[PDB]
This record gives C-alpha cells, sequence and structure tokens, in this order.
C-alpha cells in the first residue's frame, strides 16, 4: 500500500544530513519492504542515484529514532531540473526525547528496575520502529 | 538577532528573548513590565559585573549562540529597597544519585 | 502575557502565556495566573521552562533544529514531569 514507484527513470539525489544523528537511509521497495542503505555521519552527505517515484524515509541508524526530510516523513525524488534531500531532527516532545535519552542511558532489561509509573515502563520499551510508523 | 535570556533573583526567574542591539536598559524595562519595579530600582549582572544601561546586550556577552533557546544565558537581578541589596540567587534542587542501573 | 510555574522547592519561574499553553495541561491548571507544583523541584521545571522556548523556536522552522540536552541526572524526573504535563 505504501510501496515505491517502479518508474525505471533514473534521479540523482543528493542525502545531506543535517543532524547530530548518525542517519540510516531506508527504500520503500516494491513491495512496501523497509530495505536499508549504507549509514550517514552527523555532518556529511552522499550522493546516490534513485529512481523518479521512490520511497524514502529516514532513521536514527541506532535507535531508530524518526527524522524529518525537507520538513516531512517521507523523501520521493523528482524529475531533475540532483534533489536536495534535507535530514533534519524534528521537534520531538519533551517526553519522546526524555525517552530517548533514558533508553540509551539503561539497557531493556533494567526497565523494570527505574522507579516510575508502570505506564513508563511499558513507552520505554516501546521503542521506534520502521514496521510500526508504516501504516498510513 | 534574539536571544534568550533567564533573568534570576533570589528565587525568582524569567524567560524572556530580547534582541542582541537592544539595551541593558531595555531589560530592565521588561522586568518593570513584570515585576512592577522601575529601572532605577533595578540592576542587572553578567556573573559578578554591573551592567551599565547603555551598553547593549551583545556588548554584555550575551550572544544569539551562546544565549540559545534550549540554553538561555542568565542574567543577575538586583532590586533596592533606599539601599540596593547584594546580588543574591538561589541555586536550583539538586539532581538525585544517578541510579545504578544509569 | 506572563504566567508564573512554581516548583516543589518554592522556586517561582515566569514565562510567557503562549509558552505555557503547549502544555494542554497547563493551559488546564490556569483555568488564576500561577501554578504549583508539588511534585515538580526547580532543577526539572527549569528544564520544562527551555524545552518551551526551544519549541517556539524550532517548530516549523526549516533552519538546522540543534539537538535538546538533557542530562542523565535530569532524565528520569524530567520523563515523570513531561508524561504528567503530555509535554
Ligand atoms: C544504488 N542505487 C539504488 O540502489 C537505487 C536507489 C533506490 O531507488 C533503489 N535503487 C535500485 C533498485 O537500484
Amino acid at each position: 500500500v505504501l510501496r515505491s514507484v517502479n518508474s525505471r527513470e533514473p534521479s540523482q539525489v543528493i542525502f545531506c544530513n543535517r543532524s547530530p544523528r548518525v542517519v540510516l537511509p531506508v527504500w520503500l521497495n516494491f513491495d512496501g519492504e523497509p530495505q536499508p542503505y549504507p549509514t550517514l555521519p552527523p555532518g556529511t552527505g552522499r550522493r546516490i542515484h534513485s529512481y523518479r517515484g521512490h520511497l524514502w524515509l529516514f532513521r536514527d541508524a541506532g535507535t531508530h529514532d524518526g527524522l524529518l526530510v525537507n520538513q516531512t516523513e517521507l523523501f520521493v525524488p523528482s524529475l531533475n531540473v540532483p534533489i536536495f534531500a534535507n535530514i533534519t531532527l524534528p521537534v520531538y516532545t519533551l517526553k519522546e526525547r526524555c525517552l530517548q535519552v533514558v533508553r540509551s542511558l539503561v539497557k531493556p532489561e533494567n526497565y523494570r528496575r527505574l522507579d516510575i509509573v508502570r505506564s513508563l515502563y511499558e513507552d520505554l520499551e516501546d521503542h521506534p520502529n520502521v514496521q510500526k510508523d508504516l501504516e498510513r | 538577532m534574539d536571544v534568550f535570556l533567564m533573568i534570576r533573583r533570589h528565587k525568582t526567574t524569567i524567560f524572556t528573548d530580547a534582541k542582541e542591539s537592544s539595551t541593558v536598559f531595555e531589560l530592565k524595562r521588561i522586568v518593570e513590565g513584570i515585576l512592577k519595579r522601575p529601572p532605577d530600582e533595578q540592576r542587572l549582572y553578567k556573573d559578578d559585573q554591573l551592567l551599565d544601561d547603555g551598553k547593549t546586550l551583545g556588548e554584555c556577552g550575551f550572544t544569539s549562540q551562546t544565549a540559545r533557546p534550549q540554553a538561555p544565558a542568565t542574567v543577575g537581578l538586583a532590586f533596592r529597597a533606599d539601599t540596593f541589596e547584594a546580588l543574591c540567587i538561589e541555586p536550583f534542587s539538586s539532581p538525585p544519585e544517578l541510579p545504578d542501573v544509569m | 502575557m506572563y504566567v508564573k510555574l512554581i516548583s516543589s522547592d518554592g522556586h517561582e519561574f515566569i514565562v510567557k502565556r503562549e509558552h505555557a499553553l503547549t502544555s494542554g495541561t497547563i493551559k488546564a491548571m490556569l483555568s488564576t495566573n500561577e501554578v504549583n507544583f508539588r511534585e515538580i523541584p526547580s532543577h526539572v521545571l527549569s528544564k520544562v521552562c527551555m524545552y518551551f522556548t526551544y519549541k517556539v523556536r524550532y517548530t516549523n522552522s526549516s533552519t538546522e533544529i540543534p539537538e535538546f540536552p538533557i542530562a542523565p541526572e535530569i532524565a528520569l524526573e524530567l520523563l515523570m514531569a513531561a508524561n504528567f504535563l503530555d509535554c
């Protein structure tokens, strides 16, 4: 339902990682399956050959935190008059940002050992995920 | 360019912004609107240094890249009761001991 | 124009009303221009206010948004506050 269009029409794309995260580019193939590509270090760039009508999204390579590309969630290469794909941090909610920090300090096994409301215990293990966000 | 500040006195803290080109006096005008105290009854400090009314915030080392929204610069405030009290800023509460699981 | 947010240890934080209305919780507590937080100490509520300024600044900005910093010692308590405030 959310797949790349097999147009076979070449489209030069520049991946510009303007975030302090290691970015994992994800290409949704013609079946809708998320296909990972080589990661981009923070503040770095990379030139890749893609195609018109192809679906891309971007995540933190280590935590799968959601990232924005051109101020949205989905990047679709268009006709080349190289299309620029600006990858930036979104403004996370304070709750989600706090979750990211706690997850990176505590091993998933010790989520239960933390003194918090059980509601937070569940939120902590509900890690950001490509398939989870992939629905509509 | 906008600078982001914490104007602090005792247990009071004001979060506000201002232009780099704006003056220390103009910041006292802001404080006046909020705390109902005239500029002549106010003193503004960068750390321990008394700030002069005519100087711009940028001249006083409040730049848009050090007075950031997520990490605002601190401006000390001292009122006049007719003598001026000493600059006094109560520290925030201390964080608990870092949990062993962290 | 400005509202007052008081921490559990007496610290009084004064922020713009627009900034404070980020939290739907705080909006409800205002409706009376002061809110008392019995559970939120100073070192947490101060970060909450910094986030308000941060959020208003970088929402729909298109500029390179910087990371919102959270010290490891604060993360645990800030999470509980953020959860409660739906921030
Ligand atoms: C090296 N370039 C690729 O791998 C491109 C990028 C993406 O459109 C998918 N794709 C294919 C199927 O060739």
